[PDB]
This record gives structure tokens, C-alpha cells and sequence, in this order.
DNA sequence: GAGAATCCCGGTGCCGAGGCCGCTCAATTGGTCGTAGACAGCTCTAGCACCGCTTAAACGCACGTACGCGCTGTCCCCCGCGTTTTAACCGCCAAGGGGATTACTCCCTAG
DNA sequence: ATGTATATATCTGACACGTGCCTGGAGACTAGGGAGTAATCCCCTTGGCGGTTAAAACGCGGGGGACAGCGCGTACGTGCGTTTAAGCGGTGCTAGAGCTGTCTACGACCAATTGAGCGGCCTCGGCACCGGGATTCTC
């Protein structure tokens, strides 16, 4: 199959704005983005797993490493709904 | 040759989107010297990007994920 | 009537509301077919490429624009000269 | 069934497991931080989301254009430092005109 | 006292191995507060680097990373 | 009183040696208290403050070489904090 | 019998196979990719060596001070615009005064 | 005591070969030091991306040969890869 | 006080943006084990803090002169506008050269 | 009267070579699946038609903007008197960096399964386009 994200951010706008459309090439757009938070954040993933030698990836490290890339309020909102999916997983 | 393509009424579009007012004759030349180097520079990059995968064509990602090599990429010829 | 300027005032304006291309497809696919045959024989293209390639040469554009449009105010001038684009290219570090 | 509904997300766990297991960045990975990298994505589009939301509301239309995700991304100074060094296609810039250049 | 802390003949010489000939008074305050931030913006990166290393101090290697950060690599 | 000369020998021998310009210990309890700002107490480094140092110094001497170009631009050697400011800001801040 | 010597280089390719293997770079690495590192390394400091040299012997100098390396990659366009963006711990400033700067 | 990882001996004598009257200093060791390993992970990296781009699963020859043709400005890449492929023939040679 | 040049209100195909069924891989669940993260416990490096001599660097007041700045006369070179004319672009038609993918295979790189 | 010149004589001071050692790179053996090739279908883009048409090239009137030039003041450079709190360096104390041991549970691997997102197809209304009237800077 041919991966994307239409369907999900699809149910996502319907969850935040569920009077308003968007285009295909908006979609696109999107579709760049997030492809390249999820390669930045998998490749700073990667590097402060190999600066300390630690062979797996938790959440603790790419938790600081969202502290990092991200400015303050953002990544203090980002930490809370982070950890707050974690205790929600971990809680089933 | 070819290089008065952008001639000047183009480039005094793009002064009217980049936010100049008044424009002097000696900006045109220079402006796409500038432009046929860093075109260049892309396209420099993208004859590596297709002479390495033995494919003798240019898609968006090829100038996509060029644009990725030197910092300035763009989004919507995917990631 | 007659003025000394006032259309290029109405003209940034809408520029600025608008988003569409200000450069033609035909010239640019031309000069970057010119290069692509100096550098290589027989090469393929895409149109999905062109346009990106507009995209990135537009941005890149109004991005020069911006710089030199601060750096003329900054020098307390109106009309531009190649001075302040060498001197945004080699503070940007484009050539140095 | 599914983990993400199973932990209370909306992008699914085992995509971006996938995602993670075979794009070589580690050997050895985690379980919490694909359902984290989900959250943190759900931010993300949801502050993306309401950005364009509010620039499409004002302008009085039903669809995102990509003008409208660019008056998203940089109005909001703290998203305009984030990404930055990305442009956007059919995006354009915002109207700036400086307090030199008004005729007095 | 932590901004005047750095003097102004350390300014001096500064502006000096820059290549300034003739430099202003006002000047000092404002290249002292840019300066601050950008201190801030690095020991940021770096504070969080010691408290990935579950250390209580800093070392070499988190100032090295954090100078690899942003596009300014120390050598 | 001598004008042009002094300086331009005080140039001369700051652009031939190497030495260090910002006192360590000012420079120390400075990024000390930036430090304090996220990690108070913070247990330092000698290599971790001289680093800091150098960064210092290449930045200030990198934004002081922009300020003194685009001085020289403006048809005047003296230096105004909205030269800094363009500085900063053309040069991406 | 060492796989250095069989390949003539002198710069070591048991080593950089072995950071190879472990720096999670690619899940299968060819034979000919750790010697054709080794080579393009050798090449590179074999070129800053020749211009630390020619750097030392114009100052005259038996022991190659880092700032003999500084205007030794300034003197060159190519390491000038590979080496332009880093930033060097104790390698002051080139050279450099306007002829507008200077009196007269 | 702990086994360090460092080249330092391998500039060193690269540096008695091709100048065999010419000293050095602690901290040049380091400095090239921090340059080889910058370099290393910068196009050990770059191969990286550009292979998985191509979607290829490997690293021979070829990726980290267009890498290094596309990556450093000039000159040294124009002798950096006749002289690494000179190399890989006395490789294959023995 | 007039006039090009704007903004605003109403009709009009349309063609590109929402559903829907088919269904095929891909996310989900369960068992197993061998290793790496985490915690406890251990030895000494090195960071912190304070005392005291030395002193070259720093503050502060005094003045002097070029340089930043204010104003002015001037070519003069860009700016608005009428007139050709010359290439851009739309609509379309056929080719054929190149992109994807199926399908075995063997060797060379993992272990 | 004093520098000095050119060799001492001691005499430290920073640097390159001769022994241990240990551990990881190399030789040898086994496997399986990843490139390698290539054939075939299909699809898109490069040429080539032609009308027509917004738009560039070219020349001309005109008006503020850039050029050097000259004077007015003052601000940074220079200097000496007077601190001062940086630098060395020394010593004393103890947190914490770092290595080792050991355990056990998260996670890779494998086999079966169910389900949901990709896509071709279908349908319809939001927006650009066009036409004409109000409205606002500018002369």
C-alpha cells in the first residue's frame, strides 16, 4: 500500500474544526511537513541515543530532545499532552 | 543567449513582491546573475541526484530533497 | 492624474494580497534547459520540478528583495543599487 | 483494537513503529515513544490546525488555501522561529510595508 | 552585577580584533544583551544535554554538542 | 595628541596575536548565572568555560566584523546600535 | 596481513569499518565503502598538511601552531566555503584593512 | 585504564611521511582529531540519507562515490576520487 | 472642484473538491528468550572556596581636533506614456522512449 | 667609563625511543535474500502545428533625487593620577564522575489474523470571471 496521513488529519480537522475544508494541495503541503518533523525528530532521536552510547530510544530522551528543538511554551505544552498519553497507555 | 529570459518587467515583478520601491538599471543584470548561479548551484546538485541512481530524469523530489541538501527546502513535492 | 508615483503603491499592495506566480514558465523551463544541456546530454524532466523550481527561485527572490529593501533603508536611500545586494551576499555568506 | 485507540490517540502506533524500526535509527526501540511521537504530532497539527482555522475564519472561507496556512505559520512568532528556515509553496509573504517608505 | 561584570575595555578589544576604528558608548549595553541571549540560547541546549547525562554538573562533550546545535561547530 | 596612528598599531597588534580578550572569572560567574537561570549550583568545567569563551569571542568578533562592513557601507566609521540591529537581522535573528 | 597494507593506504580500514558497523549508519556495508573513506580522508589531511607546511615554513616555525592551520584554510576558496561556516577555538583574524579604513 | 579512541598517531605519521623534519603539538592532535571525526559522521551521514533516498539497503562504492563527487566544494573531491578508486584497485588487486 | 482607479453587488458554467464501495495488504495479538537499562555499591579526580602578595589593567578628569552632520546648487537619469511587434499561450495530435514491475538467481555480506 | 664579543661552564627543560599487554581485526566456515537483469506494458513529454494577444522594445517629456562641496560643533582619542581586584599559587575539603556487579523485564522475533485506509468512480456547489454601479486619493 501506498502510505500517507490524508484520512488521519482528516478526522483530526473534523475533531478541531468540523465546518472547514482543506485542499489537495494544502494536503501536500502537510504531507512535507510532516514528514520532515518526523525525520528531524527521528534523526535527533538517533544522535543523543549515540552521544551517551545507549543502544534503546525511550521516551525520556526524545522527551528532552522536544525540550531542545522546540522553544519554551510550546514544548512545555507538548511535555504535558506527552506525558499525559504515556500515564493514559501506561494506565491500560 | 537564453539568459534574457527574465528580462525586465520580471525582475521588476519581483522587486514589487520583494518590498523595493524605486529600481536603478544595474539591478536587472545582477539579480540574474545571482539567479543562473543558484540555479546552478541546484542544478549542480541535481545531476549528482540523477547520475546516482543510474536515472536519467529530474522529478520535484529530486529539487526537493536538493533544497533539503543546502537548508532552504520547500514543502508540497514531499519530505 | 499624472503622478509621480502612486500605481507602484496600489501594485506592492496587491502583490502582497496575491500569491500567484509573477514568473513565466517558458523563459525559466528554457534557462534551466539550457543548463541542464551544458552541463549533461539528453536529460528527462518533469513538470512537477519546474514549478518547484519557480517556487524555490520565487521565495529565494522575494527573500534577496527583503534584504536589500532593509539594507536601502538602513542607508537611508530609496533607490537600490547593486552595492547592497553584494553587501547582503556576502553578510548572508552566499559567496564568502 | 487498535493501540491508538487503546492509548486514546488518533495517529496509529504501529505506522510509525513501523516507521521507526526500519528507518535505521536504532536496533533496539521503544514502546512509549511511538505513542508519544503520535501525541506530540497531534499537537503540532492541532496548533497548525487552529492557526489556519483562524486565518481562514477571517477571510471568510470554508476551505485552507495555501495563503492561508502561510499567514498560519508566520504571524505567530513563536512557529515563525520554529520553522523558519522552510518556505512554502503558493504561500507568498505577508504585506510589510516599512515606516520609511509612507508618503508624508 | 552581572551585566556590568564584563568590562568595557574587554568591549574595547572585542571591536578591536572585529576591525572597528571608531566605536560609540551606546554600544556596550546593547552587545552585552545580545550577548546575554545568546549565552542563554547555548547554556540552554547545554543544561538540557547534562540533565540527559543524569549529571548534576556540566562537562566538554554537552558544550560540543550544543555548539554543533545551531549552525556554529566548534573546533 | 596623536590621532590615527595609535590605533591603527593597536589594530595591527590585535589582527597578528592570538590572545584572549573577556577575563575569565567576569566571563565565568556570567555564564554561571545564565546557568543559574536553569541549573542553580550548576557544578562547572574548565573546558566547558573556555569553550563558552571561544564561542563568545568567534560570535562577537563575527557580528563585529558585519558591523564595521556594512559601516564602511555607510559612508561612515562609527558604529550606532541600529547597526547591530541590521546585523542581527539580515544575518537570519 | 593487515587489510590496510593489502590495500596500500596508510589511514587504517579496519577502524572506520568498525565505527561503521556500530554507528548505525546503514544495516549492510559494502567492502570497498571503508577503504574509499579512508582515502578520501588520507586525501584531506594530506592537502591541510601541505598547507600547514607551507604555513610553517613561511613563518618559520618547526611546530605547526592551530593558528597556522587559520590562515592556511583561509587561503583557499575551497576550504574557505567548506570550512567558512565552523567556528575555531583560538584562531584569531587574517589580514584584512580596507583601503577606505587606512588613512591618506 | 580506559582504551581511547583517536587517529592521532595516524596524522602523525602521514605528517613524518610527507614532511619528515616537522613538528607538532598536543592540541593540533585534537583539533584534526575533532575535524576527521566531523567529517566522518558529515558524510557517513549524508551516504546515509542519499542510499536510503535512492532506496538502496547498503553502502558501497557507489553511494559514498556520488556523496563525495556532490558534497565538498571542489578540488580535493576532483583528486579524492581517482585517488579512492586507485585505492579500491590495489584492494582488488590483492 | 474633476478623473482614473479602485471596492462592491449580482449572474454563470465548471471542474475540481467531498462520499462510497472493493478489497488488499498492514496493524494487532500471543509466545519466547537473551540481552541491555537500572539500581546498588565501589574508588579517587577534580571542582569549589578562601588567603595573601604582586601589579598591570581599569576609571576619571582634561582638552583638541578631525569627522558626523546640516544645508545647497546641480545635472540627469529614471519615471509615465504613446506606438509597433514579437514572442507567449492555449487547444490539440501522434510517438516513442523511458519508468515500474514482474520473476528467477546467485553471491556476498551477515554471523 | 662602559659596552661587548665570543668562547666558556653549569645546568635545567621539553621532547623522542625501548618494553608490557590485551583485545579486536583477520582467517575460516555457513546461509539467505538483495541486487542483477530484462521484458513488457503504459504514459507523458517532447515536437509541431496555428491563431491571437497581453505585453516587451523604443523613443520622448519632465522632476525630484543623487553628486560634491563648504561650514559648525563635539566626541572620541590621548595622557597622567589614582585605584583594584585580576592573576598565581597554595591549601583544604568533599561532591560526584566513573567503573563494576548483578538482576529481570522491556522488547526483538515469529506465526496467525482481521480491518481499514488507498483508490476508481460518482456527484454537485465555491470561487474566479464578467458586467456595471458606488467610492476614494490625487491633480
Amino acid at each position: 500500500r501506498k502510505e500517507s496521513y490524508a484520512i488521519y488529519v482528516y478526522k483530526v480537522l473534523k475533531q478541531v474544526h468540523p465546518d472547514t475544508g482543506i485542499s489537495s494541495k494544502a494536503m501536500s503541503i502537510m504531507n512535507s511537513f510532516v514528514n520532515d518533523v518526523f525525520e528531524r525528530i527521528a534523526g535527533e532521536a538517533s544522535r543523543l541515543a549515540h552521544y551517551n552510547k545507549r543502544s534503546t530510544i525511550t521516551s525520556r530522551e526524545i522527551q528532552t530532545a522536544v525540550r531542545l528543538l522546540l522553544p519554551g511554551e510550546l514544548a512545555k505544552h507538548a511535555v504535558s499532552e506527552g506525558t499525559k498519553a504515556v500515564t493514559k497507555y501506561t494506565s491500560a | 543567449d537564453n539568459i534574457q529570459g527574465i528580462t525586465k518587467p520580471a525582475i521588476r515583478r519581483l522587486a514589487r513582491r520583494g518590498g523595493v520601491k524605486r529600481i536603478s538599471g544595474l539591478i536587472y543584470e545582477e539579480t540574474r546573475g545571482v539567479l543562473k548561479v543558484f540555479l546552478e548551484n541546484v542544478i549542480r546538485d541535481a545531476v549528482t541526484y540523477t547520475e546516482h541512481a543510474k536515472r536519467k530524469t529530474v522529478t520535484a523530489m529530486d529539487v526537493v530533497y536538493a533544497l533539503k541538501r543546502q537548508g532552504r527546502t520547500l514543502y508540497g513535492f514531499g519530505g | 492624474r499624472y503622478r509621480p508615483g502612486t500605481v507602484a503603491l496600489r501594485e506592492i499592495r496587491r502583490y502582497q494580497k496575491s500569491t500567484e506566480l509573477l514568473i513565466r514558465k517558458l523563459p525559466f523551463q528554457r534557462l534551466v534547459r539550457e543548463i541542464a544541456q551544458d552541463f549533461k546530454t539528453d536529460l528527462r524532466f518533469q513538470s512537477s520540478a519546474v514549478m518547484a523550481l519557480q517556487e524555490a527561485s520565487e521565495a529565494y527572490l522575494v527573500a534577496l528583495f527583503e534584504d536589500t529593501n532593509l539594507a536601502a533603508i538602513h542607508a537611508k536611500r530609496v533607490t537600490i543599487m547593486p552595492k547592497d545586494i553584494q553587501l547582503a551576499r556576502r553578510i548572508r555568506g552566499e559567496r564568502a | 483494537k487498535t493501540r491508538s485507540s487503546r492509548a486514546g490517540l488518533q495517529f496509529p502506533v504501529g505506522r510509525v513503529h513501523r516507521l521507526l524500526r526500519k528507518g535505521n535509527y536504532a536496533e533496539r526501540v521503544g514502546a512509549g515513544a511511538p505513542v508519544y511521537l503520535a501525541a506530540v504530532l497531534e499537537y503540532l497539527t492541532a496548533e497548525i490546525l487552529e492557526l489556519a482555522g483562524n486565518a481562514a475564519r477571517d477571510n471568510k472561507k470554508t476551505r485552507i488555501i495555501p495563503r492561508h496556512l502561510q499567514l498560519a505559520v508566520r504571524n505567530d512568532e513563536e512557529l515563525n522561529k520554529l520553522l523558519g528556515r522552510v518556505t512554502i509553496a503558493q504561500g507568498g509573504v505577508l504585506p510589510n510595508i516599512q515606516s520609511v517608505l509612507l508618503p508624508k
